[PDB]
Order: structure tokens, then sequence, then C-alpha cells
């Protein structure tokens, strides 16, 4: 499931901003 | 004023007058660190942290953002940090926390704001999994109003996401984290934001405008209603490839009206993206998915929130994660005087 793929991903925690 | 005394246009015109006065003549040095008792760290970051504090003379609780001047410099966030403070001290809106005080010392910059005890929307969204459409709609409405306000002041916000939306004691939200907000009438070019929420035109290194905020709203609504974002992968580069294509798939539980709204927000074509058309924000506010929202009642905070935080006292922090507590060190030597002169 998409939910499962999300939860197994490394991006379910707090996401950092990016910066040039 | 009367509830129907002013149009939105008139109301926003008067709000701009208020804002510009403060914008042109910013408050500076309005408290000192020794006026606050430090209670707990509410969040951390690369060049700063946020603590719950008590203002000793009133007993009021506030959130205090503490930025290390040297770290802001190392990360090249000097101008962005000046933007943040200058803007936050000048704004006033029900879903924003303006600065109550700001000051600096030898080592740090300090911004003190109304405390939101409900914690980050992020925490609740992840735990519960997803929000119902009415629940997601209630939050989204507040963001729509706040963006209309911000954009009318020529401000671009540039970091919408659940981690940056705080829940208050009544279940309403505060749009915090003004670190990338900027007052700009033209287009602008800085690559900033969060991978999942970036509009394609940012990724493609084009000049861009306030339409990027409306794209980010589409991402937020999707994430709130689905429980995961429309473009995710383990690595930022894969997320970017997904965004630029802009191919999205909606959960089968999404309503027709939700899908249609999202198609118009998550529109790669700026000539078609809702919020960026002749009619501006009213294309969003008048969309069928929002047909039930009472914009006037939401503004007045008259609507009963779908979720009202657990609240065990004025300085309760149970809705926050625990972070390691670090010292607030103040050097005997002034750091970065020139850089933060106007702060
Ligand atoms: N009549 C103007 C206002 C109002 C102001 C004060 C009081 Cl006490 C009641 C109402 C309508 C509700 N708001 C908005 N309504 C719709 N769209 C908006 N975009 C930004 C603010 C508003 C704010 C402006
Ligand atoms: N982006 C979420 C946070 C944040 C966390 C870490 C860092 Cl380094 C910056 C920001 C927003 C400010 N915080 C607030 N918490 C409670 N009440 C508030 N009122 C205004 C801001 C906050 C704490 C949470
Ligand atoms: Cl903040």
């Amino acid at each position: 499931t998409t939910y499962a793929d999300f939860i197994a991903s490394g991006r379910t925690g707090r996401r950092n901003a990016i910066h040039d | 004023k009367g509830s129907e005394q002013e149009s939105v246009k008139e109301f926003l015109a008067k709000a701009k007058e208020d804002f510009l006065k403060k914008w042109e003549n910013p408050a500076q040095n309005t408290a000192h660190l020794d006026q606050f008792e430090r209670i707990k760290t509410l969040g951390t970051g690369s060049f700063g942290r946020v603590m719950l504090v008590k203002h000793m003379e009133t007993g009021n609780h506030y959130a205090m953002k503490i930025l290390d001047k040297q770290k802001v410099v190392k990360l090249k966030q000097i101008e962005h940090t000046l933007n943040e403070k200058r803007i936050l001290q000048a704004v006033n809106f029900p879903f924003l926390t303006k600065l109550e005080f700001s000051f600096k010392d030898n080592s740090n910059l300090y911004m003190v704001m109304e405390y939101a005890p409900g914690g980050e929307m992020f925490s609740h969204l992840r735990r519960i999994g997803r929000f119902s459409e009415p629940h997601a709609r209630f939050y989204a409405a507040q963001i729509v109003l706040t963006f209309e306000y911000l954009h009318s002041l020529d401000l671009i916000y540039r970091d919408l996401k659940p981690e940056n939306l705080m829940i208050d004691q009544q279940g309403y939200i505060k749009v915090t984290d003004f670190g990338f907000a900027k007052r700009v009438k033209g287009r602008t070019w800085t690559l900033c934001g969060t991978p999942e929420y970036l509009a394609p035109e940012i990724i493609l290194s084009k000049g861009y405008n306030k339409a990027v905020d409306w794209w980010a709203l589409g991402v937020l609504i999707y994430e709130m209603a689905a429980g995961y974002p429309p473009f995710f992968a383990d690595q930022p580069i894969q997320i970017y490839e997904k965004i630029v294509s802009g191919k999205v798939r909606f959960p089968s539980h999404f309503s027709s009206d939700l899908k249609d709204l999202l198609r118009n927000l998550l529109q790669v074509d700026l000539t078609k993206r809702f919020g960026n058309l002749k009619n501006g924000v009213n294309d969003i506010k008048n969309h069928k998915w929002f047909a039930t929202t009472d914009w006037i009642a939401i503004y007045q905070r008259k609507v009963e929130a779908p979720f009202i935080p657990k609240f065990k006292g004025p300085g309760d922090t149970s809705n926050f994660d625990d972070y390691e507590e670090e010292e607030i060190r103040v050097s005997i030597n002034e750091k970065c005087g020139k850089e933060f002169s106007e702060f």
C-alpha cells in the first residue's frame, strides 16, 4: 500500500528545510 | 469595528497601514533574557532552538526562539533572519504569533511569541494517521486566510508544512517558522523550503512568486487528507523528479471536489494554478470543496474545532516531544555586531 511505503520510508520524521 | 462594516479589501487595506508603520520603524531591544524563566526546549534546529519560558513580571508563558549568531552566519541565513524578525514584529493576524518581544546579547538573537500549547500539527497528523476532509478543510481554511493576509502585504511565506503549523488551546492553528518569509513585489530566486513542498518552478531554478505558497497548500491538504504527501521517496532528488513531472495519484477515498481542488493547486502550469489567476485567492475560497466553510466565522474563531488539545495548565508541554536541554551560553565578547545591527 502507499501508506506502507510511506511508513517504511526515511521521511516520516520531521523534515529539514533545504538551503542553497 | 462592525462584523460587516468593512469589505475584505478594506480590512486588508487598513491592516497594511498598520503593518507598514511597524515595517518602516521596527521594534528593537524590548526585553532582556533575565526577564524570563526558561522551562523547557520545544524544538531544536541547525542554528537555533525554541524554549517555553515564563515572563517573570506578568507570569505569562511564551515561546522563545533563540538563534546563535555565529551559526546563522555559518549557514548564510543573516538576511533571512533579519527578514523573519522584521516581518514578525510588524504582522497581526488571528493565525500568526507576532513578536511580543525581541532582543539580542553578545551570542544570541531572541524572539518571544505567544505560546501554542497544542504542539505541532505534525505530531498529531503522524500519530492519528490522517485527517477527515472536514478536519483538513478547517486547517486549510485558516491557511487560506493567512496567505491572503500575508500576500496582500507583499509577503511570501515559503515553508508551509505540518512541522511549522502549531495547534493552540482551542484547536485553531498558528503559522509559525517565518525564517524564509520575505517582503518582495517582484519575483525572487532563492532555493529554499522543504523538498516535499517545493513548487516545480523553484526546483527548476526559475524566478518565482507567491504562487509557490499556493502549490504548498495543495501539498499540505493532500498530506493532511491522505496521511502521506503527494511526492515522497527516500532521497530529495527522487522527490524533485516526481514534483517536476507533477503526476499525482489520489487515494480512492478522496472526494471528487478534493481531487478537483488539488488538481488546480498542484498545477505545474502557472497560468492555470489556483491562487495565481486573474481572480486570485477567490478561486480557492469559492471552490466547491470549500462550499461549506464560513470564512467569516473561522476568522472570528467562532467555529468549534474538530480536535481540541489536552490542556493540563498554562505551561503544559505534554503535546511536545522531549529534547536534550543545552545551556544558553552568553560570550563576554560581542559576536557578529555588524551582521545583526538592525535586529
Ligand atoms: N468584514 C471583514 C472581515 C471581518 C473583520 C472583522 C470582524 Cl470583527 C469580522 C469580519 C471578514 C472576515 N475576514 C475575512 N473574510 C474573508 N476572507 C478573508 N481574508 C482575510 C481575512 C478575511 C476578516 C475581515
Ligand atoms: N517548527 C516548529 C517549531 C520550531 C521548532 C524548532 C525550531 Cl529551531 C524552530 C521552530 C515552531 C516554533 N515553536 C513554537 N512552539 C510553541 N508555541 C509557539 N509559538 C510560536 C512559535 C512556537 C516550536 C516548534
Ligand atoms: Cl517560529
